[PDB]
């Protein structure tokens, strides 16, 4: 019994004999079984006998012989003149849809905090606000063309007044709850909630539609997404990331790994994509905590990041504010609404089509100390209504896997080449300064760069993939991977071929509806195709 | 300069930087499954692919069924589910001929698995559809509810603790004229046909509870067969797959008397699930089990019979709205068979119009096809036979082929003296596959000379077989305590290095990120740091009073000594020989009030935790009460012949008498314990 | 006292009585699995939220007599509503607290302590970059103990850790394994935990094997450093460096007194008979022996009775 | 020896230019590493460590500790008695300051001696 | 002075392995240029090994 044999042994004595097992159909299952056979049979026993008395004579050959010749798989060759550019859709230009704006943001620094100062974000935001003079009377310079703009003006004024009115309190609060006002109620959509009843009473009503089953609009490609990507690959004057330590190294392979990761970290430490990563992590964590803590209040949440300066001083930065609605989240799909306010120095009237979901105000003037003398430039504010998720919060809280992925890609490229030339090629990648890689385009032709540039480019690509997730990206990636493999096979002198080339294309275009990142990727693929076979 | 990373491929080959194409590092935050919209499309399409079959009406359920077997041969290149019994049987016979003794050893190895399995096996897996509540529940709850309902109606045969008895009782249940369901006190009645329908429905697909036990044995037998074939790459994973890809290319490139050509193909199959048919599975099972005892045949043949006549649940329904009164409502699918079609749009209208004949009690009938997943290792076996048919002795011509084939992805290599032979071989393979019920996707396949191909995200260049089929680790905190998280993290990193292809440089940065997260979560920073938390004063005092600062754990102020070479060693054993005597005595003191290769320590604490059955935790109480009498039950399974109450009472009496004799406790409570035991014995007499 | 009064009211309810009366000891592990299947509600976030609260962990009542309520800073270390305590209490204990000798630790965790000795006293060689093919063999990750099979390792563990719950076999044989005597002599007054000791002994004494794609050494020493030696396109060279005779007459009798315990068979006599609880519940009548009853050639001598 | 290094390196480079072998490249890398290690070892050879300062005056320096302790509490008791006896204010403040100074300096000396041994 | 004592360990193994590899390559070649190169190699290896051993003995 210690092994698992006592039960079968005990259930095997039928009086004075021994029976191994018993199992019968005997009933409804018999009738169900008799109806699960090929059409020329009636009983299971006859089918079993026919299967038992089977010998293969000539069946497959005869069936193949009596089959039509229209069923075939003919190969058509893939030549240098075969491929054609992918077709992109046409229509009105596309617009911005990120959670926080990237290229057009400025900061209000508290500069150095005391090294022992660890405090509440509200007072850090207030101290950052105090160091600025130059507010004016706000007014609208670009309307939302959908909604009421005076509500936006009143919301900004109320935020400023409620931030100033802290001093009328006996005790200092830890968090700020906004008053439930008409304009804030309109902005957060607290009075457009449909009411739910049973179908029986509303059977005879009229003007009832199924749902928002409408064909998506088609939009073309603009020139601002390329500008954003260009700016995202540059270097800054801060650090934005400091990693911990590990033990000392002994084995040679540890030395090689340490040198690889040290070069990579030194090259990608000061990039702007790291700032985007930190911004996303902080904002999402704060907003999730506020949603879980306060459930029936209009809470004010600041936008804050931290970094280390060139000289070695800690700094704190402020980007704007977020006002949260009501958060009663039972599952991971429920949506919480909010409104966002951000500072900027970019004039909205140069590219009005980029900002289609925004209302822009003018709030003050800024003094610039650059070069000789002092000059003043206007300051603006961007306001918008949005509501994200509970899952996408967790998605935003994990953005260091982009760093992990970039390091893995670089290491894989090194390791692939280390196997053909059977030596160690990590020194020939980084230390050598005469190596150049094609990573750009210009009216003159194809340009070149250094290893740090390709590292930062890969990191930026990973970050932008994280920030613009959609199924179109998946479909395009798969189909483009297939086409790229076929083109490489052609370039390697291996005489490739295809069975149906029109269908692959048709899939590529049908996965190209509306998103700007996907359209930029398609344009990049077309530009690659025009050079790889010419 | 305008920067785009795609032009990096003009200098680096595609296979060297193919990892730049995959965009994600995890599961994206959106869903594409959809509800009732896609199920109707699936049903309509799988019925479209086999229109020319034979229509019949069920005599035990009352549902239409379609039989496409032995239908007309196809005339175009569109997918067609018209298979022939003769071809399948001949392919199986030739597979048996090529590898003599492959079908008997599997049956003998599977019989002992069948005859010894226990009932606990059904509690492992994902969520399972529950017929007693018309929802989804974890496996344990579903099994418990099914047992409760079964015992309520006189079907008590699973008390033997054997899976086969549970299956016998399920078959007996399926042959009754009345069923009763009591909910905690409603008491609903279900007739024969309604219960039969509810015992054949599939979710939108996890199975039911009356069908998993039969699927398990079939999967076991299929795995046993697949383990003995070299053309199957499914059960293996890792370096074994790399060896499998290397061996076929080595075999086909012997280049003896080199006057012959070689070509390879990367291919996919279109509409895999909705072109299979359970009848061919039944035929395969029947052929496999020749010259075997009859009960084994019945047990292995039960499941395809149930699949051959199954019901598909639609979903939750539709949501409507009004643009004037600010109103919204939900339409269940149970009343979808009779509502007027003026409300819906064009697509939904035609969908509903086409789906109406196949609708019974909110579920549609779907005989011809496999829903989703399931029977993977049997479809692989069916696929491997066509590859086996490519030997010289069976083609009887100049060309011949071989390859390896997974559940849905395949690679094939063809050899011929000229181009015409290669074309003829490809055509014959295509036609033979279409003869059995497998369709090849033309728009997702290409052909080139041998030297480069792909198989399930395993990219093969001239000698390098880099793979990208798995994702990166989590490098986060598990959430048990401050002694179990370190071991889990380092073990995960080590296992990913060993099994997958995680590089050495990436492991170090993963360790760095894990340490950062650990320190932030548990508020344990180094003693010589300016970060202020609630735990800083104690850490600084301990740091100041300590002589050897390299022997303190990371949990309390110490630095980390981990690197690649010592990821397999526990932390305490690693730092043992560098810490002070008093620190050792305090830390490893087995009388603490507080208490994957970890030592006990004072850091292993526990945090604060926050119908059918009247109480759902009734077995657990009886279980936990047992170890208080027999502490060894937590280490190994007990063995005995008596009941639980006998052992408990006997041990209690013995312990009470020994305690009284030793004088540890006075005489007052001895009589009380004796009378309580006598009362328990009296209540047991009923 | 508490356990018997908890058992008393379980049989009061009719539904639990059927379970307690219709279930054999052999089927306890079968019903143990019917617990639940849904708990993973993002454990990392839960732990992060729980560490923010004060008093997040639990301890026994006697902590209030060993740890002061406040420290020199003036911070609360525990609160009264098992009681609730804070991590500061654990740090305080590690800083100030009673000390005990740790001489038994290197004998309970020696399988871990040999690994560090192997790693420290080892030497390294060069690294080669090339391509190689890996094949599969049978590898042993736990070497086990020589002259001991998997059948008697469990017996040894049960005798050492749980002397009162051995039954039938081990209790009727006439022998005594040597290793049992030393294990029982050394671990005379260790108070770590029965379960931890049992797991560690099982890990030390029991051999278990698996399948691995090894391209180098085969011995158990080379398997534990498999993540340091091999790679996708490189290889690193490294050398490690370095109980009397009894019989069952039947079930319990009411004419020979109450049942006894296994550890109280020491007194006994020269052939009396008494009933005892052996294993996990069985009570049987036993008696001392008068002959040898060995397994010598006498079994084969029966062949004279056949083939005349 | 160095001349042998560069000559043999050039010879292997020429040999490898005409044919590629795994071992050839391996020995090339190993020879480069060995030459660098020899150069660094020779750079350490013509400098050594500073053993001259490692054998400085240390003998009696270990024994004047007891001599100083001999006169520590003697002078502290002398100052105590003189402070008790005296009657000016100048002398009183001077002796109080001296007592403080000796307390601090003797504690410093004891701590330094305890740390070093 | 602790790090050098552990590089010394790895240098001896490198020298030994390269000695056997070059000896085998010498045994398996049939071109006078290669044997001249390998003669020069073996001489250099013997000299450098002796010097490293002497320096290692001096360090302790």
């Amino acid at each position: 019994a210690n092994r698992g044999l006592w039960d079968s042994f005990r259930q095997s004595e039928r009086g004075e004999e021994t029976i191994e097992e018993r199992f019968e159909i005997t009933g409804t299952m018999r009738r169900l079984a008799d109806q699960s056979l090929p059409p020329n049979f009636s009983c299971l026993e006859n089918f079993r006998a026919y299967v038992d008395g089977f010998e293969p004579n000539g069946y497959i050959e005869g069936k193949l012989s009596q089959m039509s010749k229209e069923v075939n798989a003919k190969i058509e060759p893939f030549l240098k003149t075969t491929p054609r550019p992918i077709r992109l859709p046409d229509g009105p230009p596309c617009f911005q849809r990120s959670k926080f704006l990237l290229m057009d943001a400025l900061k209000l620094s508290i500069e150095d905090p005391s090294h022992e100062g660890e405090g509440i974000p509200l007072y850090d935001a207030i101290k950052c606000m105090r160091t600025f003079f130059g507010w004016k009377e706000p007014y609208i310079v670009k309307p939302h063309e959908k909604g009421i703009n005076p509500n936006y003006l009143l919301s900004w004024k109320q935020v400023l007044a409620e931030l100033q009115d802290i001093e009328n309190e006996e005790k200092i609060p830890r968090t700020k709850n906004m008053k439930k006002t008409s304009q804030l109620k309109w902005a957060l959509g607290e009075n457009m909630a449909p009411e739910k009843v049973d179908f029986d009473n509303c059977r005879d009503v009229s003007d009832l539609k199924q749902y928002d089953s409408d064909e998506p609009e088609l939009r073309s490609l603009s020139s601002w997404i390329q500008n954003e990507f260009n700016k995202a690959c540059e270097l800054t004057d801060s650090t934005w990331i400091e990693l911990d330590e590990i033990g000392e190294d002994v084995a040679p392979i540890e030395y090689i790994a340490s040198m690889r990761r040290n070069y990579f970290t030194a090259e990608v430490s000061h990039c702007r994509a790291t700032e985007y990563i930190m911004k996303g992590v902080y904002i999402n964590t704060a907003l999730l905590n506020a949603s879980c803590a306060a459930m029936d209040d209009f809470q004010l949440i600041p936008m804050i990041s931290k970094c280390r300066t060139k000289e070695g001083r800690r700094k704190t930065n402020l980007y704007g504010f977020i006002i949260k609605g009501r958060s009663h989240l039972r599952n991971d799909t429920d949506v919480v609404n909010f409104v966002s306010m951000e500072f900027s120095l970019t004039d909205p009237r140069l590219e009005p089509h980029k900002w289609e979901k925004y209302c822009v105000l003018e709030i003050g003037d800024m003094l610039l100390r650059s070069a000789i003398g002092q000059m003043s430039r206007p300051m603006f504010l961007y306001v918008r209504t949005n509501g994200t998720s509970k899952i996408k919060m967790k998605w935003g809280m994990e953005m260091r896997r982009c760093l992990l992925q970039s390091l893995q890609q670089i290491e894989s490229m090194i390791e692939a080449e280390s196997s053909v030339k059977e030596k160690d090629m990590t020194k020939e990648f980084f230390e050598n300064k005469s190596e150049t890689w094609p990573i750009g385009e210009s009216p003159k032709g194809v340009e070149d760069g250094s290893i740090g540039k390709v590292c930062r480019t890969l990191l930026a690509k990973s970050v932008f993939n994280s920030l613009y997730a959609s199924p179109q990206l998946e479909g395009f990636s798969a189909e483009s991977r297939k086409l790229l493999l076929v083109v490489q096979a052609l370039r390697d002198n291996l005489e490739p071929g295809t069975f149906d080339l029109e269908g692959l294309y048709e899939a590529i275009e049908e996965c190209l509806i509306n998103d700007p990142w996907v359209l930029l990727n398609a344009s990049w693929f077309n530009s690659f195709l025009t050079h790889a076979l010419r | 300069m305008d920067v785009n990373p795609t032009l990096l491929f003009l200098k680096v080959p595609a296979q060297n930087a193919i990892s730049t194409t995959f965009p994600y590092t995890g599961d994206p935050p959106y869903s594409h499954g959809t509800g009732t919209g896609y199920t109707m499309d699936t049903v309509n399409r799988t019925h479209q692919y086999s229109e020319k079959g034979k229509w019949t009406t069920n005599t035990e359920t009352g549902a239409p069924q379609l039989n496409p077997i032995d239908g007309p041969l196809p005339e175009d290149n569109e997918p067609s589910g018209y298979a022939q019994t003769d071809c399948v049987l001949e392919a199986m016979a030739f597979l048996e001929e090529s590898h003599p003794g492959i079908f008997e050893n599997s049956c003998l190895e599977t019989m002992e698995v069948v005859q010894q399995t226990r009932v606990d096996r059904l509690t492992q897996g994902r969520q399972t559809y529950d017929w007693t509540l018309n929802r989804n529940q974890p496996a344990a709850t579903a099994l418990a509810n099914t047992i409760e309902v079964f015992r309520s109606n006189g079907l008590t045969a699973n008390e033997s603790g054997r899976l086969i008895d549970f299956l016998k009782d399920v078959m007996e249940s399926m042959d009754k004229e009345e069923m009763e369901i009591t909910t905690h006190k409603k008491k609903q009645r279900v007739n024969k046909r309604s219960y039969l329908i509810r015992a054949l429905t599939l979710n939108t697909a996890t199975p039911g509870m009356q069908i998993r036990g039969f699927v398990y044995f079939v999967e076991t037998l299929a795995r046993s067969i697949c383990e003995k074939l070299e053309q199957s790459g499914l059960p293996v994973g890792g370096n074994e797959k790399k060896a499998k890809l290397a061996n076929v290319v080595r075999k086909m490139m012997t280049n003896s008397q080199d006057t012959e050509l070689s070509f390879t193909i990367t291919g996919d199959n279109t509409k895999w699930n909705e072109n299979q048919n359970p009848r061919m599975f039944l035929a395969m099972i029947t052929y496999i089990t020749k010259n075997q005892p009859e009960w084994f045949r019945n047990v292995l043949s039960i499941a395809p019979i149930m699949f051959s006549n199954k019901m598909a649940r639609l979903g939750k329904g539709y949501m409507f709205e009004s643009k004037s009164m600010k109103l919204r409502t939900q339409i269940p699918a149970e009343m979808l068979a009779s509502i007027d079609l003026k409300y819906f749009n064009e697509s939904t209208r035609k969908k509903i119009e086409k789906i109406r004949p196949l609708l019974i009690d909110g579920t549609a009938s779907l005989s011809p096809g496999m829903m989703m997943g399931m029977f993977n290792m049997l479809s692989t076996v069916l696929g491997v036979s066509i590859l086996n048919l490519g030997q010289k002795r069976y083609t009887k011509t100049t060309y011949w082929w071989d390859g390896l084939q997974s559940s849905d992805d395949f690679a094939l290599i063809v050899n011929a003296p000229n181009h015409e032979g290669i074309q003829a071989g490809v055509d014959r393979f295509y036609r033979t596959c279409k003869l059995v019920g497998i369709n090849m996707s033309k728009k997702k396949s290409y052909i080139n000379r041998t030297g480069t191909f792909e198989f399930t995200s395993f990219f093969y260049r001239y000698g390098f077989v880099a793979n990208f089929s798995m994702e990166l680790p989590s490098f986060g905190v598990s959430g048990i305590n401050e002694s179990a998280d370190m071991s889990i993290g380092v073990t995960v990193i080590k296992n990913n290095m060993i099994n997958n292809d995680l590089g050495p440089a990436t492991a170090q940065m993963a360790l760095q990120l894990f340490i950062k997260d650990y320190r932030y979560t548990y508020r344990c920073h180094r003693g010589d740091t300016q970060i202020q938390t609630r735990r800083s004063f104690e850490l600084k005092k301990l740091w100041e009073q300590t002589r050897s600062k390299a022997g303190l754990l990371v949990s309390d102020g110490g630095p980390n000594l981990y690197n690649i070479r010592n990821l397999h060693i526990p932390e305490v054993c690693l730092k043992w020989e560098l810490m002070d005597e008093d620190y050792q005595g305090r830390l490893c003191n087995p009388l603490n009030p507080f208490v994957y290769d970890a030592v006990a320590t004072t850091h292993s604490w526990i945090p604060k935790r926050n119908g059918i059955l009247e109480d759902e935790q009734m077995y657990q109480k009886c279980c936990n009460l047992f170890e208080k009498f027999f502490p060894s039950s937590s280490y190994r399974r007990p063995v005995g012949i008596s009941s639980m109450v006998e052992a408990m009472v006997s041990r209690a009496r013995i312990d009470a008498r020994i305690d009284f004799e030793s004088g540890r406790i006075k005489k007052e409570e001895f009589a009380e314990i004796m009378k309580i035991c006598s009362t328990i014995e009296e209540l047991r007499r009923q | 006292m508490e356990r018997i009064k908890e058992l008393r009211n379980l049989m009061s309810q009719s539904r639990t009585r059927e379970i307690l009366t219709k279930t054999t000891v052999d089927h306890m592990a079968i019903i143990k699995k019917y617990t639940s299947g849904r708990q993973e509600k993002n454990p990392s976030l839960r732990m992060k939220w729980m560490m923010a609260m004060k008093y997040p962990i639990t301890a026994d009542k006697r902590i209030t007599e060993m740890v002061p309520e406040r420290n020199e800073q003036g911070q609360t270390l525990w609160s009264k509503m098992r009681v609730m305590v804070s991590p500061l209490a654990v740090t305080w204990w590690n800083r100030n607290g009673p000390m005990t000798s740790t001489v038994h630790y290197p004998k309970v965790y020696k399988t871990y302590f040999e690994k560090v000795e192997r790693l420290k006293h080892g030497t390294f060689g060069p690294v080669h970059f090339r391509n190689q093919v890996k094949i599969r063999r049978r590898v042993d990750i736990n070497p086990g103990h020589a002259d001991l099979s998997a059948k008697e390792a469990q017996d040894v563990i049960m005798e050492v850790v749980f002397p009162n719950e051995v039954g039938a076999r081990i209790l009727t044989s006439e022998s005594q394994l040597t290793i049992t005597k030393e294990k029982k002599e050394e671990l005379q007054d260790c108070k770590i935990s029965p379960l931890m000791v049992a797991y560690m002994l099982e890990r030390e004494l029991v051999r278990k094997t698996r399948f691995l794609p090894v391209a180098g050494g085969t011995s158990s020493v080379y398997i534990e450093v498999l993540h340091l030696t091999q790679g996708t396109c490189w290889e690193q060279m490294y050398t490690p460096g370095g109980r009397r005779g009894f019989l069952i007459l039947g079930k319990e009798d009411r004419r020979y007194g109450p049942a006894l315990s296994i550890n109280e068979l020491s007194n006994l006599a020269k052939g009396e008979k008494a009933n005892v609880l052996i294993g996990q519940g069985d009570v049987v009548l036993v008696m001392k022996r008068k002959r040898d009853s060995s397994i010598l050639t006498d079994s084969q001598t029966a062949t004279k009775r056949i083939r005349m | 020896t160095v001349s042998s290094f560069q000559d043999i390196l050039l010879r292997m480079s020429k040999m490898q230019l005409g044919s590629s072998s795994e071992d050839l490249n391996g020995m090339i890398t190993q020879f480069e590493s060995l030459k660098l290690y020899r150069d660094s070892l020779g750079e350490a050879v013509m400098r050594m460590g500073d053993l001259h300062s490692l054998q400085n005056r240390n003998g009696k320096w270990r024994e004047q500790l007891g001599q100083k302790f001999e006169e520590i509490r003697w002078l502290i008791e002398e100052v105590r008695h003189r402070l008790k006896t005296t009657e000016n204010s100048f002398e009183q403040i001077t002796f109080m300051q001296a007592l403080q100074l000796l307390f601090e300096v003797e504690q410093e000396i004891r701590t330094f001696s305890f740390q070093l041994i």
